[PDB]
């Protein structure tokens, strides 16, 4: 609520109701590379250290939807790493969960599916697909490098005590 | 009247604190017109006239025409809805009840006193208002001593400290044997 | 200091809305026929009297009526009797059982209820809604 | 030489004790409360009676805690008391083992909450006239306590009756403004989240971010909040991606000491050395009913007063009370009023233009001794005040009018 | 409102 | 000018709308407005919704909102938000009328700033374009309903009260105060109260769930010292409502002492003399011929006043400062005193009614309306009044 | 005043 979405110029463009909002990625999809370091992922992590300790969210722009979904899709992300034993185990636990299918929005399965709108023509649907499939593999690739530690080779505690803290109450699943 | 108007401006005031607030702000930034259309017209060139005053709490308050125009409630009492007449119809009926002869003295002498007649100009009025009703063949002067506040004090006070008037005052015995009914009879 | 007074002082009407005798009642209780004494105690009752000298005359004249009985004969006292005077009765016992003292419990206790054997509750709806100072 | 009055200071927390005419608070134990109870299951219609003399046989105090055997049973609840029978035993005990004051020679004053109902003042009442025999009674709210103790920060002898204080608790914080001796009734609120469910939030996250700890000493390991353990501050996100950073240095340990076996257990310090302080200007971490902020609180209202009266609120505000001892928290909240009023002052003085410049409001927050307890104090000026012994209600006027002589209440009025 | 009272 | 005429009483608390020459609104919705929100306690998504939304939708779907009020007091506070809900009730959907041939009738306060009036004239003359439109008191929109040419007014309703008494149709408009009491400050303390109670409440979308509790339990007295001694000697005045979770709660005192505000504004922290007091003393400051006229005709205008009690509270009161203040307690005269207040059964909806009446006669000739030409020149408005 | 005007 009060830590809102922010870096949202006028100019960014759409898809039906989300933020195509560019994010850096050595990865293929419908979406352009940005130099500097910081994009939404980049936020979302630093913001999701607070955002689940708080009950509301105002969505003051529309990037409010893209980081909903993305701390909703790193809950589940830090829920099935705590069980790591190898970075390269984490890492394909994080692709072979950025390779699914998940409840799309305007789809049952979805959780405040009421705020998101749903896609009509065919192009769009595909479109969409690409861009949060892209999105969760950035978000796998981004939490890899920091959720472990040159010590230990384990998820840091620190980073999975918020697994039974599920945003707005409830997950994906 | 001035807490009305200043409510059609957008401030608001009903409690007393703030009647003595309106009351000091009246006693600071009031002024009579000497041409009540001529201030309006200047006023819709609203670049000159207004002024700020600054509330207890800090908030600062533009005051306009209404500086001018709850003054003039005075020689226009039918802003109130009152069906009487200004101070300068009331003064010129009650000379004209009296004497041809007295007239001149009283129109060469008019004396004024009290806390709401403090307002600058307000005697420049009062005068042309008077020559203007009045026929224009003398002369009508307007004193203003700039310590009419406390005149009856003064008064009072001198004619205490006059030797005659220590025989004049009301005294117990009297009193008790004649009763409440003797300070009527004492003049009137 | 307003409200402070009623103003119930208003016009629409607020519901604005023949004694006992003592001689007979003496002669048929020292001649013993009792029935006689108790049809003269409910007889001339004050339907229509404001003073309060015929309404306690005529409590103080039943209870003592009532008080010298015995419990044998209540049932054929009660049986002698019209369903009006049944009535009657009941209204005067529950005046006079306010009276206190000298045990006038036991047997108004039992008159009212053989009262309700025969007269039934209608008696007590009727003296319960009946605005008649009886 | 006149026997002096006696002060207490009930509530939920540690209930404070002692007498009038003294500059220390003697006794100050918890509200934990004894009781031969055990596993019945007929307990709806029998709570306890317990046969014989076995109903008294129960301890009080921090003897209590130790009393493996018994239950320990709070009977406040944030103010309002379910059942008041445990209270009574609690009054009785104290009275005579702590305090050994006879009831019908002295005064009693008791403090409770502003919401209280007046139910509860009027049936505590009835209990003390009747049970002990108590003289005189007098009950009132604590914030008249707390200005009355607060002259002792500096300048004594000048009198400063305004002001407005927020005062803590273990299961409620008020606030309530003083407008020269007069305070206003319809401008108090309450707020539910204290200094309790605070620790709630501090044990839940603890048991999952760490292990090493059983789970009967879990509230010792809990109360690092009250050592030198919380830290409030500015920014949440800033020292959050510090600690994340780093890791090493700004990291604490645990050193506490089991109860049982003897061994020695240790946890880290995490988040919530600031977290937990944090909540009182984001409650809506713990309720989820009352998201609303403090400071905001506070100003709006002072904002619902007089205007004659709003200027020197701000200048006096009061730092008394256990859940306001965390450092730099007067700092945040006179920030946060600043930075408010401000606002509000350059936003009023937009819409009319003036080359003027009003001067500044003035915000400052006072820090002094006796945050802790600052009611001791303030009772002990009532009773040594000779006008109380006149005030106080009597024995007359509760036996025939009733109880309803405790009744009033400074947020009513016919 | 302005002065005064919100509104 | 299409023959076509609306009109609308953009009020504080609910916006009502309607042609005129009709007995009865065709449409009526609140003014609620609230962007989405997601509450992490309970409740998700379930149907369709919209970035901004208004209406009576609001009404249904608070749940998952964010309402605000934008108006209150009759004063603007949010020039966007109230151009939005312009917007939406002069959408197709709600009144579906041509602005650039149409005109309308508004019904603003009696006792307001000139700011609101000259920002809503240039709003409705600039973004729609109407080619014309009017602004009326409440005194007409009132007494024109039953045929009334002389009477005072109590109208009362969400913001400030008003007054505005009229003698044989003149107007006397130095004999109108206004005081800082209304339903939603009666709402505002109907909350303090039940908070004591022990119930946590917030003040977003709950406001409007007292409303209805408020409708149905809130009641009036007619003696404040014997409705207390029997709540307080009994428990029969105890009753309760289903809230929309399910939850249930007791209310048996608070629901009666939240109207005792109006007269009695001490309890809310305002410098106040009642209701009835002030009508006194509005009547008695007039001249003589007057007040008697005044004392047989009055209103109870406005859907606040729909308490059941106000009336008898009202004249009981009249008559006690009757009694006190001029008969010094001399009851024998004061029984031929006579007091008939009038209480329309449409007291929730006459100021549409006093709009439609005037709007049928007052249609034909063009000389009544502020035309779309004179906005365009400059030394204007004022054009009547 | 008694009558007429308030004072
Ligand atoms: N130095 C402290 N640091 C943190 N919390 C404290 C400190 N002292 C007291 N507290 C907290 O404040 C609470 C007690 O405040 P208090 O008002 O005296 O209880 P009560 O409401 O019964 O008077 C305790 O629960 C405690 O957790
Ligand atoms: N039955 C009622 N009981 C109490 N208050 C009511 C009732 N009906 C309306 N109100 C109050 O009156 C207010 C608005 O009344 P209303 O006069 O219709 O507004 P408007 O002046 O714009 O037409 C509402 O906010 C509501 O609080
Ligand atoms: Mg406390
Ligand atoms: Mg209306």
């Amino acid at each position: 609520p009060a830590y809102h979405s922010s870096l949202m110029d006028p100019d960014t463009k759409l898809i039906g109701n989300m933020a195509l909002l560019p994010i850096r990625s050595q990865f293929k999809g419908p979406a352009p590379r940005e130099t500097k370091d910081t994009d939404i992922v980049d936020e979302a992590i630093y913001y999701f250290k607070a955002n689940v300790f708080f009950k509301n969210y105002e969505i003051k722009n529309e990037a409010d939807r893209t980081l909903i979904y993305i701390t909703l899709y790193i809950s589940e992300c830090l829920k099935k790493l705590q069980k790591c034993n190898s970075k390269s185990q984490g890492e394909k636990e994080m692709y072979t969960l950025g390779i699914t299918n998940f409840p799309i929005p305007g789809e049952p399965g979805f959780p405040l599916n009421a705020i998101y709108a749903k896609p009509a023509n065919k192009q769009e649907d595909e479109v969409m697909r690409a861009y949060l499939q892209q999105l969760r593999q950035e978000t796998g690739l981004r939490l890899c490098e920091k959720v472990f530690d040159p010590q230990n080779d384990k998820p840091s505690k620190w980073w999975t005590c918020f697994v039974k803290r599920q945003f707005m109450n409830k997950s994906l699943s | 009247y001035l807490m009305k108007i200043l409510t059609e401006r957008g401030y608001s005031f009903v409690t007393t604190a703030e009647r003595e607030i309106v009351r000091d702000i009246k006693e600071k930034l009031c002024y009579v017109a000497l041409d009540f259309e001529n201030e309006m017209a200047t006023a819709a060139s609203s670049s000159s006239l207004e002024k700020s005053y600054e509330l207890p709490d800090g908030q600062v308050i533009t005051i306009g025409n209404e500086r001018f125009r709850c003054p003039e409630t005075l020689f226009q009492p039918s802003f109130i809805g009152m069906e009487s007449a200004g101070i300068h119809e009331t003064t010129y009926n009650s000379i004209m009840k009296c004497d041809i002869d007295i007239r001149k003295d009283l129109y060469a002498n008019n004396v004024m006193s009290g806390g709401t007649t403090m307002y600058p100009g307000i005697a420049d009025r009062m005068q042309k208002e008077i020559t203007a009703l009045a026929p224009s063949t003398m002369k009508i002067k307007i004193i203003a001593p700039p310590e009419r506040k406390y005149s009856v004090w003064i008064g009072g006070s001198i004619l205490a400290s006059l030797s005659t008037f220590q025989q004049m005052w009301i005294t117990k015995q009297e009193y008790d044997e004649a009763g409440p009914s003797i300070v009527h009879r004492k003049c009137f | 200091r307003f409200r402070k007074v009623d103003v119930g002082e208003y016009d629409e009407n607020k519901f604005v809305d023949a004694g006992p005798d003592e001689g007979e009642v003496d002669s048929c209780l020292r001649q013993g026929n009792m029935t006689a004494a108790l049809q003269a105690a409910l007889k001339n009752p004050p339907i229509n009297t404001k003073s309060q000298a015929v309404k306690d005359r005529a409590g103080s004249i039943v209870l003592k009526v009532l008080i010298s009985f015995k419990a044998n004969d209540i049932e054929k006292a009660v049986q002698s009797l019209d369903k009006n005077g049944v009535d009657l009765l009941m209204k005067y016992i529950y005046k006079g059982f306010e009276s206190p003292s000298d045990n006038s419990s036991a047997v108004l206790l039992q008159w009212h209820e053989k009262a309700l054997a025969a007269g039934g509750v209608g008696s007590i709806v009727r003296v319960l809604t009946a605005r008649k100072t009886v | 030489g006149r026997l002096p009055a006696c002060v207490v200071d009930c509530g939920t927390g540690y209930t404070k004790l002692g007498y009038a005419g003294n500059t220390e608070p003697q006794f100050i134990i918890p509200s934990c409360i004894a009781i031969k109870e055990s596993a019945k299951v007929g307990d709806q219609a029998q709570r306890r009676v317990m046969k014989g003399v076995d109903d008294l046989d129960f301890f009080i105090g921090d003897e209590a805690i130790e009393k493996p055997t018994y239950a320990t049973k709070w009977p406040i609840r944030h103010g309002i008391v379910e059942d008041w029978d445990l209270m009574e035993r609690f009054m009785e005990q104290v009275i005579f083992k702590y305090l050994r004051a006879e009831p019908e020679d002295h005064y009693f004053l008791l403090t409770e909450p502003p919401l209280n109902t007046p139910e509860n003042r009027e049936y505590t009442a009835e209990i003390m006239f009747e049970s002990f025999n108590v003289p005189g009674l007098y009950i009132a709210v604590q914030a008249v306590l707390a200005l009355a103790a607060s002259w002792t920060s500096r300048q004594v002898g000048e009198r400063t009756l305004t002001g407005t204080v927020i005062d803590s608790g273990d299961g409620v914080t008020h606030v309530i403004p003083v407008a020269e001796g007069y305070v206003i009734g319809s401008c108090i609120k309450h707020i539910p989240i204290a200094g309790r469910d605070i620790t709630y939030f501090i044990q839940q996250l603890l048991r999952d971010r760490e292990v090493g700890i059983p789970p009967e000493q879990s509230l010792e390991t809990a109360k690092a909040v009250k050592e030198r353990y919380s830290y409030v501050c500015p920014d949440l996100v800033k020292e959050f991606n510090k600690y994340d950073t780093d890791g090493s240095k700004w990291i604490k340990q645990y050193t506490g000491i089991n109860a049982i076996s003897k061994k020695e257990f240790s946890i880290d310090v995490g988040y919530e050395r600031f977290l937990g302080p944090e909540i009182f200007f984001h409650p809506e971490f713990a309720n989820p009913d009352f998201t609303q902020p403090i400071s905001e609180v506070v100003d709006e209202v002072i904002q619902n007063c007089p205007i004659d009266v709003r200027r020197p609120l701000y200048k006096n505000i009061v730092l008394s009370g256990g859940s306001t001892m965390f450092r730099d928290f007067g700092r945040r909240l006179q920030r946060d009023l600043k930075r408010t009023v401000d606002a509000r002052l350059k936003l009023s003085e937009e819409l009319s233009g003036g080359r003027l410049k009003p001067k500044p409001i003035d915000v400052q927050v006072i820090t002094h001794h006796m945050q802790r307890y600052a009611v001791w104090f303030g009772g002990s000026m009532l009773a040594s005040t000779p006008e109380f012994y006149q005030v106080c209600h009597t024995k007359k006027d509760y036996e025939e009018i009733g109880p309803s002589i405790c009744r009033h209440n400074p947020v009513f009025g016919v | 409102w302005x002065a005064x009272c919100p509104a | 000018q299409g023959r076509k005429v609306v009109v609308c009483d953009n009020g504080t608390g609910f916006v009502k709308c309607g042609y005129a020459g009709s007995n009865f609104p065709e449409h009526i919705f609140p003014a609620l407005v609230g962007r989405p929100i997601i509450r992490s306690t309970t409740k998700v998504g379930n149907i369709e919704i919209k970035d901004l939304m208004v209406g009576d939708e609001a009404s249904e779907l608070r749940s998952m909102l964010e309402v605000n009020y934008p108006m209150e007091n009759g004063i603007v506070r949010n020039w966007d938000d109230m151009k939005h809900l312009w917007d939406y009730t002069f959408g197709p959907e709600k009144l579906n009328i041509d602005t650039r041939n149409c005109k309308i009738l508004l019904t603003e306060p009696p006792m307001n700033p000139t700011k609101n009036r000259e920002k809503i004239v240039e709003v409705m003359f600039e973004t729609y374009q109407f080619s014309g439109v009017y602004v009326a008191i409440q005194a007409v929109l009132t007494l024109y309903a039953q045929g009334l040419l002389t009477g005072v007014v109590v109208d009362s309703g969400d913001g400030v009260t008003h007054i505005c008494p009229v003698y044989e149709g003149f107007s006397l408009p130095h004999l109108t105060r206004r005081l800082d009491i209304a339903g939603r400050d009666i709402t505002r303390y109907l909350i303090k109260l039940l908070l004591l109670r022990g119930y946590a409440f917030n003040h977003s979308a709950d406001f409007e769930t007292v409303r209805m509790i408020k409708e149905k339990l809130c009641y009036v007295g007619y003696n404040i010292e014997q409705e207390q001694k029997l709540a307080l000697e009994t428990t029969v005045l105890v009753e309760s409502y289903t809230l929309p979770d399910g939850r249930i709660i007791k209310v048996g005192g608070e629901r009666f002492e939240a109207p005792e505000a109006l007269f009695q504004p001490h309890l809310i922290n305002v410098e106040g003399v009642g209701v009835a007091e002030l009508l006194f003393n509005t009547i008695q400051a007039a001249d003589i011929d007057t007040r008697s006229e005044f004392y047989k005709h009055i209103v109870l205008s406005g859907g606040s006043t729909m308490y059941p009690g106000l009336p008898s509270r009202l004249e009981r009161e009249l008559k006690q400062l009757y009694l006190e203040r001029v008969l010094k307690g001399d009851v024998e005269k004061l029984s031929k005193f006579k007091i008939r207040i009038e209480d329309p059964p449409r007291r929730k909806h006459m100021v549409f009614l006093g709009g439609a009446v005037l709007a049928d006669i007052m249609k034909d000739k063009d000389n009544f309306w502020m035309t779309r030409q004179e906005y365009q020149e400059k030394g204007v408005r004022v054009l009547e009044k």
